[PDB]
């Protein structure tokens, strides 16, 4: 569970790249998994059922490697390849919200606005959440990736009431169509900040 | 040793996001920018090949939105004498 | 966890009401949430998003403070309001049955028949539980609420074979056509009394 | 827990046959379940709400009583039947994979290929892998019944590469119409033997 | 004491796939074959009876598959006698 | 043990050309012949299953060429009660 | 080994008179007769590949006349696990 | 004894792209290549038969997108003249 | 293990001026050439994917420029049997 780290350490190659995969079906997941690690040497972060029955694959390494590695699979997939995402380099604060789905439970005391955004495709979800993190300062509390909510996945950033207006602005247009609500609070009341889901 | 790529925006604007745009879309360095003169603005990322060939493609696409890209190019492997004569950001 | 016990200690305000909202969504699950707390002081109980991609928002407070709470989120919701429910009142038995799936171990020596009744909604669940559990002497045994089973919701109650019958037109009248089947077993086997879901 | 294993201890009946019940509903899941083993002595294994709203009934005993329990099952889900299965032999490796899914940790240090089949019901990856497991000496690995995916359940199985075939060739006869997709890698790099799921 | 179940067969390979096809398909035992002459073979397995039910039903299907079936029986409880004369498997 | 595949042939000539045809198309072991009267004679080969496979797809072709095929059958998995009561070639 | 030729025919005489006519008109070896039961019988000649052409091309010739010839086959180089496994009178 | 098989490119990048999607589609082993110049290369995997069968089967259509497949075989059972006599990996 | 890359060109001098393309454009290493005969020579460069990208994507055009291009592929991690096996400058 030390994969899913954003530096590496120093006797580690330093793996940036990040490529989703999200498949209709789970055979050719598998398929479409080992044909990517045939083709160029990527390190596989997972291979997991996610719910509404459909198959997630994450894989990680260099900008090369992961570019090939997505080439091969968009190739062997097409068909079942519902959505797909290649990052060439994904944000630091993403990391850790892909393994396990984290909620975050205490805010930091300056913390003003909250937008929480759900996206039909978990490609979109990290897609449009990695857009927002580059063109933000804004912070990642919490994220869920299609398994409990049958394929759909959320998140929630928070920070200035601006910024997270400007977040709105690039989820909206980098989703465009994926995105099945967002709500922008522009004040969460005293008895929720920190602790929405519960 | 590092691979090269530059923007080269007609306008300080342009050459801004471009410059943003590839510093943030790769894992490039932007070594600085360089004034011609005439209007003609240059952003210089320098960093490995394919982090620069995605980050000046990306600068590309963000740059012609808001300004008038003259020229893009990416030098995977530029001579020493380039980097030793040349202000670009490598210099011994 | 001691938030949903049916009564309150002394040191504590008597909170009798519940209000349930089942909403499509999960982000204006949340606006309906922080709507629904800032015109009037309810307890919110839960805000989870559960299966089948759907959001479900359980409040508790006094008759007056839910009643305001509720219009103000069936106002900011309507949309996305798959069922909603409000319950003046909810029955001391139902206090347990919400935040976790029970399931029963065992019944007794001498329980007679049980009935067991599925509805496609969550607010028809709790709704059919409450009428059921308030005109008959029956006894609630277990209860899901939409998670694992994909947004549709159970209970099974046990007693004389007479007052689950009566329990039975009592669920049939108020879930109406949210009800997907319900079974009145008149004599379950000794194989399986206690011990249904395994 | 000790219901699921192949063979009996010495003071116990030998039960050998299996009869699987997916039903679209949970209610008359119940109803199904104690009408089979009022007529028929069986050993009822599971009675479980899995994903997708259904009911998943599985049932173990002698020849003659799983089979005059499933006929009273399946007249009474007359309906709500979505597939039915009643083996009079399952096969030795089948018992301890019904339970609770089970994923695979490490391959053998001889195994050439794997092939992952996916169905649409339950009863019919029960029936295949049962099938491939006869007229073929591969190794079933790991096998997910409907939770967690909505309803699909896939299994996987490892062998020589002309074994896997002639398994794969009685799977796709067996399935026929039930088959989602089924993928024969015989080659599996060295990156994901016997870590697959993860 | 154990019931019967018999394929017979006009040809080997029919046979053979049958006697396959009982002991996979239920928890009986081929205890062997019987060559009567003119191609007829007879496969015979021998267990509690609605095991070599199941078995024979699915030896059946499976010998009209690739041979010429020509009788299918079950015995569900043989006298003495037949055990002790004919070659059943469970001479004493 | 090895998966099986056998040709019936009324007749010992196409029998004879049926088992060359196997044991040269594929990699095989020709266990031997079973004569169940009648004329009726099943060569029986042995080996795994896609070289049985190819084995008996290249017999029945080559063996009606000759003489008349009763059946034909691959099973890629003898049950070990075959193997033991029936002589295929693998009785320990 | 040596080249193989056979004929098979429903009838001892028919047989008698092919194998007369196969070894009259080459040098050939003629190793014996297999006996498949229901009034089949085959007569196997055995030496290099024109003898024996030349050997089971006149013995057809002259079994038609007296018998039902059922199959006439010729094999220019069996396999060494035939002549291992079945019997054509070169058994090691 | 094993089974062969043979992807013949004109060229020698069609002949490696070819025997590396052999060994990676397949559990064969590579024994080499055969050179007859005029450009002709043949790239020679060699194994259980449906493994070399596969294995082909999957060079031969990664050959094609690349360079040019002259010629595409397998042999499941190769005669032990043609291993003794001609380089093809298993020379005793 | 080190990602491939292959310039095949119908003549000695197209292939020299690749092979010199390919080690000039990016961080590769020229390991060698193989002549099939028939003119057809291939430049073989093998080092990073990045690198063996970019040199063979620079090599391809400048030896369209002096000779006759027949193929040109990359693979990006080939397997081990064929570094074992075939002549590509990794044998251990």
């Amino acid at each position: 569970p030390e994969r899913f780290d954003a530096t590496p350490p120093a006797g580690e190659p330093d793996r940036p790249a990040l490529g989703v995969l999200e498949l209709t079906s789970i055979a050719r997941g598998i398929t479409v998994a080992d044909a990517a690690l045939k083709r160029a040497p990527s390190l596989l972060l997972m291979s997991r059922p996610v719910s509404s029955g459909k198959h997630l694959l994450m894989m990680r390494g260099q900008v090369a490697e992961v570019e090939e590695s997505m080439i091969a699979a968009r190739e062997i997939a097409g068909g079942a390849l519902l959505d797909e995402l290649e990052l060439p380099y994904a944000h630091e604060q993403l990391w850790r919200f892909l393994d396990a789905p984290v909620v975050a439970d205490a805010w930091e005391e300056d913390t003003e606005s909250v937008i929480i955004v759900e996206t039909a495709t978990v490609c979109a979800a990290i897609d449009s959440a990695d857009a927002a993190l580059k063109t933000a300062p804004v912070v990642l509390r919490d994220m869920r990736l299609a398994i409990g909510i049958a394929g759909k996945a959320f998140f929630t950033l928070t920070g200035e009431l601006a910024d997270v207006e400007a977040a709105a602005e690039v989820v909206r247009e980098r989703c465009g169509a994926r995105l099945l609500e967002l709500a922008c609070i522009a004040r969460p009341v005293d008895e929720l900040r920190g602790r929405l889901f519960f | 040793a590092d691979a090269l790529g530059m923007i080269e925006v007609r306008g300080f604007v342009g050459m801004v996001e471009a410059a943003d745009a590839m510093v943030k879309a790769a894992k490039v360095e932007l070594i600085g920018y360089e004034k011609t003169g005439g209007g003609y603005v240059t952003a210089v990322v320098r960093g490995d090949v394919a982090a620069v060939k995605a980050a000046t493609e990306a600068g590309q696409r963000a740059a012609e939105r808001v300004g008038e890209v003259v020229a893009v190019h990416v030098i995977p492997r530029p001579h020493v004498n380039v980097d030793a004569a040349l202000p670009l950001g490598r210099t011994p």
